[PDB]
RNA sequence: CGAGAGG
DNA sequence: CGATCCTCTCGAT
């Protein structure tokens, strides 16, 4: 409605696996030593290099029909650089207490690992991925 | 056989067939002239009277018209002649022989009819031009193509007769064959090729296109899906707009080689509530596969729903492709300079390995493997090395093919072409065979008069070192010609051979059918099976399922 | 003058033929990669030489451009089709009174030709046209 | 002015090279289409044949006659016969051309579009004169006569568009190019080693600034700036192919507006 | 022999109207105009121009079969904006764009030589 | 016509097959598909 | 058909406008499909095409003769000197929209053949007509307004489907159907039924 | 393990865990008795044969043996609770769905299987490639295959081309 | 361009088809198949030219 | 006679596809020849669509005679037969 | 069999350029490539039109009828 | 031969074995040989399997053989189809061939038999034997232009 | 009746 | 005693 997760990630790897507009990024939190991230990004619209420090955000926030931006009197839930919309498709228990969600942004996939996603990421058709700087 | 089992019939038509990306699966494009020839005898009812009177008024020449009005005391009124073809007052009970109109059920066919699927009921679409038109996805069951094949059409005349067609032979009813307990029709050619391309992770489509695509889907709910990319430029993914064609509650899972739930290779397949999560849509999904999207849609949503599907998927993919374009050139056979060195240096070793075994055989130091001649063993080896050669060189070519390689692209979609094709056009044609042996000595102690006697060299007995791109030497040319001929002959042999086999098989089993006791019997009433197929199940309604209690450790079972 | 000779399949059995006067017998002691791989002389004792290896074909196959770049049956198929193709079967069609005659309005000689075509009068009495062809997935038609 | 912009690079009697700026892709393409098909011209569309003692068949000749280019300058002041109140054709809707030819010489006699003669009353309009561009002044070799060979024919040329038959085509091929550097990534260059080395650079590349590798892709960029070249057959002068193109398009847009006005009552 | 007449591409049939405005069933404030005896010449141009209006929620055209000259145009606009008014404006802008182009080309042509 | 004037009918061990000996005498490509495949030859 | 066993019939005709176009205003006369290529392995088609483009541009004769030293690479060189990409590709635009195609198209001349077997010489339909003398079944052939054979293979297809009423009318109403008078004693058609 | 059987149990499950939106966090309301007896009673309703006599009733019990193995394997207590986390309401539906699908899956009396079977062998045979084979690499490993073997078989060839005995 | 080599029989142009046959006066030995009592045979179809 | 009583009938309580096809055909044939309709056609003109409606509503008075290979038969009304398919 | 009026592909009038083409080859002793170019047949669709033309009309005219 | 067999631990395991392939057959004598598993011995000659192990083993082998011809090609056909052909061939206690010698000489209908082969001869022996035609076969009704007891006509409609 | 031919 | 189906056209007695 409302943000579900927020963290600053350091990029560790960039992968153009037989793709030209897409790249598979490997990340991990700067704050949480056990927190991980894997992501497919459009590198034409948002280029990402090694050692980049991106600020990742998930929100169910800002059914119906998509209406064009019409930024005339529109103020969307972002001051962010790159924004995606997807579906939560898998929730994994990576032993002990470690959890791992799976998101698809129309084919561009995501995988986040941690524990504190408790009262947060639900098996929702919702989820807007947000990345800045 | 000629006048009783088979016979020349009325209300029949024939022409050249043509494909139609804009026709429904169960539709057949009927040329205006044919539709004006063939008629349906329609009894005059109050529900039809005003239509029939207008048709009688249009007469034999304007399309939704008719010829002949039959009355009580079964006397015909020829509409093209009759002085009262204008006047004419229809009575209930009378018959109007109206032209074949849109949506009338008809029996479409392609010979040899050796399948229930070679004859299927179709909906009529009267069209301009002289060809019968048909949906590309109905091609395979009929085994038709557009290189000049003609097809037959029979028009039912009875009310109960047209019911039999629509209710038993309809193309949707026919989607899942009982033959292979899988679909007999899938997404083909362009639509198969395009669906791959559209469905790639790299493929992103903008608003302009998205809307034209969305509008192209007839089953569309008039709701713009939220773009995968919102940020700089709202972008939709191929997958996203294609998922619009896919119905709700459609669940599909795969796992190919690489396939993890993170499918880094974008392989396997995951479809949830009829939305594509990951995986490229190619043959394994959208073909006439066993556990396909078709086998699922038919069994879960219905033959009719599944039939509409072909339509939508084609409508979108065809559109996207028309605007993307796909082609094939001679550059697609051109393989790297360094690859070309690597290929010739491969054939080079094959050439030595053979020379060596030749030198060995000649020194009488060759050991013959039990059960075979000292010469048989030699030939077996030579042949193997040369086959090993072609194959390696071909794999070398295949590897060096860029993803942008148009041939490689069709191979990936599963639309056209195999490795062997890539290998022969680009790398090396390979050893030629006749009677399952390398080119024989037609002349005394030689294959050709341009060779010396007793020459067992790759080159002498038919190994084509060159690729189709490179060209073939005269010797290579003739040897390929010899091997080619063999194919042509045994093709002609098979068609006749298999033709008779089919007939005898049919005639032998004809009178066998399931009785109202699930017992399979003959015309005398003798039991063949006590339960049909040992289980009394209908072959179409069956599908491969793993039996979980059979495998794994006794430990894994208990757990 | 005894420079050329007629040989039948039986006598063909006792002779040794060279494929080219050149490449098949000048001397011995780089190579264009593009060109097809041609096997070494490895025979010296020639009695004869081919007039032109392309002469192994007859009239129909002689119309094919590069048949040495096609899969052998495709060559058999086109050998059947050239026979169904329209053109100007004769100059006097206007004068003959035959059942069925099909003449192309604007016959064009092929842009790509065989040496043999010359003796077959193909560029003199063509049967076909030089279309501008696109290999593409267009409307799906 | 204000909207779409023009820059005429080259101008000849049969060719216009121009730059169309401040236009959406659709408009350039639509205008390209309309030039190709929807512009009216006058072409032969009826051949009465009195004598044809030639090598060639009546309809083969008739076919060529339709393809023969005819002055269509004042075409807008000639009715379509379909609209004309006359029974068949008349001076308001058609032009009548006559052709009489006989092999006088022993030497092969040639028949030219110059040998066609207007019989219709042109009423002072620049229409129906066969288009001659031939240096020697013959234009179009219709037929060849031998000796006793005679060809007597009448032909009615009517108003029409390339959409009904290509014989009414007022233009030849129309060159059309936008974004010569592929800054839009509207195409994906197929290659072996290097796209730049392998693909020939466009003439129009000197009209735009090169990409500059040390820059990311422009996402908000749109298709605007087109390098078009219109070629005339000679039925209408080049400017008119483009002016009448522009017009015919706006003419048929206006009819839609008009149709909304018409159905707005009963 | 089964080929239709070439005027059928542009000449309106018997009864046949140029535009037919049907209301869209699947969406509010949407409509489907069927343009009879028209192609991608008008189709594209109108759709493209509709997309320039910030009040047009949806716009798209399609030609269900190549044989026939007719396209369908779906238009969805915001509340209190008639799609007929959206199409009207669209056409009006198009003419004014062409009007300018006409005079502009003419102006240049007269400055040219040869 | 040129092709017709150069045809070879063979009536009835492996007569359909392109024998080595046919080199330079009979066309390796010119033969009917099916029916009389390799029985009808062209010089 | 091309001279390479690449037979096919027309599907549709598009006029110049709707056709895909090269930036120089060129349009195809014909459009064949990429699919009818890898299976057939008819490289000579593409070579002849590549060669034909150069012949047309250079104003020369294409040497498509077999055993030669002419190579795809050598032809390519020539064509490139002419200002086109060496492997015969060309950027083309969509005739509907005017937008460049994401793909480049293998475009160039290729000698195509107009074969016999034309739709209108084959189109046939029969809804009752001439009947044979002996059998009383429809006559044979298009030429004679003949019936089409509903042979025994088609009989089998219907039995498979289980369309018994349809099979009956195909064999009675359309075609053969007749009425005889049988003796209830001997069971022969030896009854002199003086009707009326 | 993988064999063609009627009723895709996998799909019915997926559909239930969608139709009923089950959260794999809340404990199921099912009983051992609910699962155990439920799955047991379902087996009794998978009718293929109907007659009220042991001769027929045994054929009936035989016809479903294999299918019930699958049913029992797929709907065992542990799975129904741990694997699929089915609620009583969701489970009940699965049971109804199986029964329903199974019945539609039965062969129709009137089905002309004779012709069907014949064409079902015939058509694929027509499609077969090579008169000889693809086997032709080894000088004497060759065994009559495809059409000529299919011909030997069907004609009940007294004297077959490659008689072979495989000794274990 | 006409080449001849054909006949005109009632205005109809007839082509004689060249007929393949095995040459006579040729001596050929043939191994006889396993069921038979004779192992091999020397054949000659002696004709008068 | 011979027959089988209502009780002891051992065939599918379900209507075969062919059973449906013949029933629909038979009734559509009757409707087509102005026979009175046992249902209220909500704007329905097509005889088959009408017979299809009559079937859903189970307003078709036709009884199926199911023959066994010994000759014996079971009688089942269209009313009693379950129409799954 | 006469130089077609107009190039099948593009429509450019080619029917007036035949005699002129034959003169450039004979009189001006030019090569086909330059000859075609001198006649302004720039696109290959137009070059093929003339380059490939077989003028059978001449052979037909040879008969007396 | 790579063979999958259960491990003591349960898992199915590839435990390869030595197998002997023959050029020729004499099933009767090769199985009575020491060191060989006679319960597993196979022959591509199902006609020999028949003679040695009975009609039911014949049925099994004949299937295995038909199946292999389909599978060899890479193709797949549902068991029930080949099962039925195999059954039809086998149901007489012997190996009834799908040739005019097998199924056509069968105790079926004269008219339905002559629809296949040896047409006239079948009809003559029918006249001579004074045969009775059931008119239960497809062919017979196909011949008589009557609705055959096929799917749609395999029952009767009443009021 | 036979020959040619199409898929 | 059979030996793919089907289709088309021509020609000759
Ligand atoms: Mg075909
Ligand atoms: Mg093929
Ligand atoms: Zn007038
Ligand atoms: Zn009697
Ligand atoms: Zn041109």
């Amino acid at each position: 409605s409302n943000t579900l997760f927020d963290d600053i990630f350091q990029v560790s790897e960039v992968d153009p696996g037989r793709y030209n507009k897409v790249c598979r990024i490997e990340a991990a939190s700067t704050t949480q030593d056990q927190c991980k991230l894997t992501l497919d990004i459009n590198v034409e619209l948002f280029p990402v290099a090694a050692q980049d420090s991106l600020t990742v955000t998930i929100a169910s926030s800002l059914t119906r029909s998509w209406r064009p931006p019409q930024a005339g009197d529109r103020s969307l839930a972002d001051d962010y650089d790159y924004v995606m919309y997807g579906t939560a498709y898998k929730f994994e228990e990576v032993s002990k207490d470690l959890i791992a969600v799976y998101y698809s942004f129309g084919g561009l996939l995501m995988r986040l690992e941690g524990n504190y996603r408790n009262l947060n990421n639900l098996k929702q058709e919702n989820a807007y991925l947000l990345i800045r700087r | 056989r000629g006048n009783l089992m088979g016979k020349r019939v009325d209300f029949s038509a024939r022409t050249v067939i043509s494909g139609d990306p804009n026709l429904e699966l169960d539709q057949v494009g009927v040329p205006k002239s044919i539709a004006k020839t063939l008629t349906y005898p329609e009894v005059v009812t109050p529900y039809n009277i005003d239509r029939l009177t207008q048709l009688v008024r249009n007469g034999p020449n304007e399309h939704p018209g008719a010829k002949y009005v039959i009355r009580d005391s079964g006397d015909r009124i020829d509409l093209r002649y009759s002085k009262r073809a204008g006047d004419i007052q229809l009575q209930y009970g009378w018959k109007v022989e109206r032209h074949i109109m849109d949506n009338d059920p008809v029996l479409f066919n392609r010979q040899p009819s050796l399948h229930k699927m070679s004859m299927m009921a179709h909906r009529v679409k009267v069209i301009p031009y002289s060809t019968f038109r048909l949906n590309l996805s109905v091609t395979s069951p009929y085994n038709a193509d557009f290189d000049g094949d003609e097809m037959n059409l029979h028009v039912p005349q009875s009310e109960e007769t047209r019911a039999e067609l629509s209710q038993l032979c309809a193309v949707p009813l026919q989607i899942v064959s009982p033959q292979s307990n899988k679909p007999c029709m899938g997404i083909v050619q362009d639509t198969l090729c395009g669906i791959r391309k559209l469905t790639l992770r790299d493929t992103f489509i903008e608003l302009d296109q998205v809307l034209n695509m969305l509008y192209w889907v007839p089953d569309w709910d008039g709701v713009i899906p939220t773009p995968a990319i919102i940020k700089p430029k709202p972008l939709w993914s191929g997958k996203q707009i294609l998922s619009v064609a896919i119905p709700n509650g459609i669940h599909l899972q795969r796992f190919d080689e690489g396939t993890t739930l993170l499918s880094p290779k974008d392989n396997g397949m995951l479809i949830i509530d009829g939305q594509i999560i990951f995986g490229v849509v190619e043959k394994k999904t959208v073909g006439s596969s066993n556990g396909g999207l078709i086998h699922v849609v038919t069994r879960e949503k219905g033959p009719q729903v599944c039939a509409k599907l072909f339509g939508n998927i084609q409508k979108v993919v065809n559109f996207w492709l028309l605007h993307n374009g796909f082609s094939t050139g001679i550059g697609d056979t051109i393989a790297d300079g360094p690859t070309m060195r690597e290929i010739t240096e491969t054939i080079a070793e094959a050439k030595k390995k053979v020379l060596d075994v030749t030198k060995e055989a000649q020194a009488n130091l060759l050991t013959a493997k039990h059960g075979m001649t000292l010469r048989e063993s030699f030939e077996d080896n030579v042949v193997r090395f040369l086959n090993e050669a072609r194959d390696k060189a071909g794999r070398l070519a295949e590897v060096n093919l860029k993803d942008l390689n148009n041939v490689k692209q069709m191979v990936m979609a599963g639309s056209k072409g195999s490795f062997i094709n890539i290998a022969q056009m680009s790398a090396c044609v390979g050893q030629q065979s006749v009677e399952g042996k390398r080119i024989a000595f037609g002349f005394v102690d030689r294959t050709l008069p341009h060779f010396s006697k007793d020459d067992y060299s790759p080159e002498s007995k038919g190994f084509v070192e060159n690729s189709y791109l490179r060209g073939l030497t005269p010797q290579e040319f003739f040897f390929h010609a010899m091997g080619g001929r063999e194919g042509l002959i045994d093709t002609a042999v098979k068609t006749a051979e298999t033709g008779y086999i089919q007939r005898r098989l049919v005639k032998a089993l004809e009178d066998i059918m399931v009785h109202y006791d699930n017992t399979t019997r003959n015309s005398l009433g003798n039991v063949i099976q006590f339960i049909y197929g040992e289980d009394g199940m209908d072959a179409a309604h069956i599908e491969k399922q793993s039996l979980d209690t059979i495998g794994g450790s006794d430990a894994a079972f208990e757990k | 003058e005894g420079l050329v000779e007629y040989i039948d399949a039986e006598e063909e059995e006792s002779i040794l033929i060279a494929m080219q006067p050149e490449d098949l017998e000048p001397a011995e002691a780089d190579v264009d990669p593009a060109k097809r791989i041609r096997v070494s002389h490895h025979a010296t004792t020639f009695t004869h030489c081919e007039i032109h290896p392309s002469m192994i074909l007859g009239v129909a196959a002689s119309i094919i451009p590069f048949p040495d770049h096609n899969q052998s049956p495709r060559n058999t198929y086109q050998s059947a089709m050239g026979k169904q193709a329209m053109g100007v079967f004769l100059t006097n069609y206007n004068v003959r009174m035959d059942t069925m005659a099909n003449i192309l309005y604007y016959p064009q000689k092929p842009l790509g030709t065989t040496r043999a075509m010359e003796y077959l009068k193909f560029r003199e009495l063509p049967a076909g046209q030089n279309a501008i062809v696109a290999i593409a997935c267009y409307s799906g038609y | 002015e204000e909207g779409p912009q023009v820059k005429i690079r080259e101008a000849s009697k049969d060719n216009v090279d121009f730059i169309l700026s401040n236009v959406d892709l659709a408009m350039a393409n639509s205008l390209r289409r309309v030039m190709i098909a929807e512009i009216p011209t006058l072409a032969i569309d009826s051949v009465e044949v009195e004598t044809n003692t030639t090598v060639l068949a009546d309809e083969f000749i008739a076919h060529r006659l339709g393809l023969i280019p005819l002055q269509s300058m004042d075409i807008e002041q000639l009715e379509y016969s379909r609209d004309c109140f006359c029974e068949d054709h008349c001076d308001k809707c058609s032009v009548v051309l006559t052709l009489q030819a006989f092999g006088e010489s022993e030497s092969t006699t040639n028949v030219y579009s110059k040998d066609l003669v207007i019989v219709s009353n042109l009423m002072g309009r620049n229409i129906g004169h066969p288009i001659i561009q031939d240096k020697e002044g013959n234009g179009v070799l219709i037929c060849k006569l031998r000796k006793g060979q005679e060809l007597k024919l009448t032909c009615v040329a009517k108003k029409g568009i390339a959409k009904e038959h290509a014989k009414w085509g007022p233009a030849a091929a129309i060159e059309f190019e936008y974004d010569p550097w592929n800054k839009l990534k509207h195409t994906d260059y197929w290659y072996e080693q290097d796209s730049a080395k392998e693909w020939p650079q466009s003439k129009n590349c000197e009209y735009e600034d090169p990409p500059n590798e040390g820059d990311p892709f422009d996402y908000k960029a749109q298709a605007d700036t087109f390098y078009m070249n219109v070629e005339s057959v000679g039925s209408i002068p080049v400017d008119q192919v483009v002016v009448r193109g522009i017009d015919t398009l706006q003419k048929k847009v206006a009819s839609i507006l008009l149709a909304l006005t018409q159905m707005d009552q009963d | 022999m089964n080929a239709p007449d070439r005027f059928e591409l542009f000449l309106l049939g018997e009864g046949e109207s140029k535009l037919k405005i049907d209301p869209d069933t699947k969406a509010p404030n949407a409509v489907v105009i069927t343009f009879e005896k028209e192609d991608h010449t008008l189709g594209n141009l109108i759709r493209a121009e509709l997309l320039n209006d910030r009040k047009v929620l949806f716009a798209a055209y399609k030609v269900e079969h190549p044989f026939f000259a007719r396209f369908k145009l779906r238009i969805q606009t915001t509340e209190g904006y008639d799609p007929k008014d959206a199409l009207k404006n669209a056409c009006n802008s198009i003419i004014n764009k062409l009007g300018a182009l006409k005079t502009n080309f003419e102006t240049e042509w007269n400055l040219q030589t040869l | 016509t040129l092709s017709h004037l150069r045809r070879t009918n063979t009536p009835i061990a492996k007569p359909r097959q392109l024998h080595n000996t046919h080199w330079g005498l009979v066309c390796p490509a010119e033969t009917p598909e099916g029916q009389a495949c390799g029985l009808v030859k062209n010089l | 058909a091309s001279r390479h066993g690449q037979k096919g019939t027309i599907g549709i005709t598009y006029r110049r406008e709707d056709m895909p176009f090269t930036a120089e205003g060129i349009v195809p006369d014909l459009i064949i499909n990429p699919h009818a290529i890898p299976s057939r392995m008819t490289v000579a088609h593409l070579i002849e095409c590549l060669l034909s483009k150069v012949a047309a541009l250079s104003g020369n004769e294409g040497d498509a003769s077999p055993f030669t030293d002419i190579t795809v690479e050598g032809i390519s060189k020539l064509l490139r000197e002419h200002g086109y990409q060496s492997r015969g590709f060309e950027v083309m635009y969509n005739g509907h929209t005017g937008k460049k195609l994401m793909a480049q198209i293998f475009f160039g001349p290729t000698y195509y053949q107009r074969l016999r077997h034309m739709v209108d010489d084959k189109i046939h339909a029969r809804a009752r007509g001439p009947m044979q003398v002996l059998t009383r079944q429809p006559v044979e052939g298009r030429s004679r307004d003949g019936g089409l054979r509903f042979g025994e293979m088609e009989r089998d297809c219907m039995i498979a489907h289980g369309a018994a009423s349809f099979l009956k009318e195909r064999l009675m109403e359309a075609s053969d159907a007749f009425r005889v008078h049988i003796c209830g004693i001997c069971g022969l058609m030896t009854v002199i039924a003086k009707l009326n | 393990a993988n064999w063609p059987l009627p009723v895709n149990i996998r799909r019915i499950i997926q559909n239930a865990q969608q139709t009923f939106h089950i959260d794999h966090t809340k404990p199921s309301d099912l009983t051992i008795k609910d699962i155990v007896l439920g799955v047991k009673d379902l087996q009794e309703n998978l009718l293929v044969l109907r007659g009220k006599n042991e001769i027929i009733q045994n054929a009936q019990r035989d016809a479903v043996t294999l299918f019930c193995c699958l049913l029992r394997s797929r709907l065992a207590t542990r799975r129904v609770l741990q694997e699929y986390r089915l609620t009583k309401q969701a489970f009940d539906w699965v049971l109804s769905n199986i029964e329903a699908q199974f019945l539609r899956s039965v062969v129709h009396p009137g089905e002309m299987v004779g012709v069907l079977a014949a064409q079902s062998i015939g058509e694929p045979a027509t499609q077969m490639t090579l008169n000889t084979f693809h086997f032709a690499g080894v000088a004497s490993k060759k065994v009559t295959s495809g059409v000529p073997r299919l011909k030997e078989i069907l004609n009940v060839a007294k004297n077959m081309k490659t008689p072979s005995l495989t000794v274990y | 361009f006409d080449m001849g080599g054909y006949f005109i029989i009632n205005g109809s142009e007839k082509v004689l088809i060249a007929q393949e046959r095995s040459a006579g006066n040729i001596v050929q030995v043939f191994k006889k198949a396993a069921p038979s009592p004779i192992s091999h045979v020397a054949e000659i179809r002696s004709a008068l030219e | 006679e011979k027959a089988i009583p209502k009780d002891q009938r051992a065939t599918t309580p379900y209507m075969t596809k062919y059973e449906r096809a013949r029933i629909l055909g038979t009734r559509a044939l009757q409707i087509s020849m102005n026979a009175p309709v046992f249902v209220d056609l909500e704007g329905e003109t097509d005889p088959l669509r009408i017979a299809m409606k009559e079937l859903a509503e189970k307003k078709i008075p036709l009884v199926i005679r199911r023959y066994l290979p010994d000759g014996s038969f079971e009688d089942w009304s269209v009313e009693e037969l379950i129409v799954d398919l | 069999m006469i130089v077609p009026v107009r190039c099948f592909s593009c429509g450019k009038v080619v029917g007036d350029k035949w005699e002129s083409y034959l003169n450039l080859l004979q009189e001006d002793e030019l090569d086909e490539g330059t000859a075609l170019s001198r006649l302004g047949l720039k696109r290959y669709c137009c070059r093929r039109m003339i380059l490939t033309h077989v003028d059978l009309i001449e052979k037909f005219l040879r008969y007396n009828p | 031969y790579d063979r999958k067999v259960p491990s003591p631990t349960g898992e199915y395991v590839k435990e390869p074995e030595w197998v002997l392939e023959t050029d020729g057959v004499n099933l009767s004598e090769v199985m009575t040989v020491p060191g060989i598993d006679p319960t597993r011995i196979y022959t591509n000659s199902f006609i020999d399997i028949m003679e040695v192990l009975g009609i039911e083993a014949g049925r099994a082998a004949l299937y295995k053989e038909v199946y292999n011809v389909i599978a060899s090609d890479g193709s797949y056909v549902n068991y029930r189809h080949m099962a039925l052909l195999v059954d039809v061939m086998t149901t007489q206690g012997g190996l009834t061939s799908v040739t005019r010698h097998g199924f056509n000489r069968s105790n079926t209908g004269a008219l339905m038999r002559c629809s296949f082969e040896e047409t006239v001869e079948i009809l003559f022996e029918a006249g001579a034997s004074a045969e009775l035609d059931d008119c239960r076969g497809v062919s017979e009704n196909v011949i008589l232009g009557q609705m055959a007891p096929i799917g749609t006509g395999a029952f009767d409609v009443m009021i």
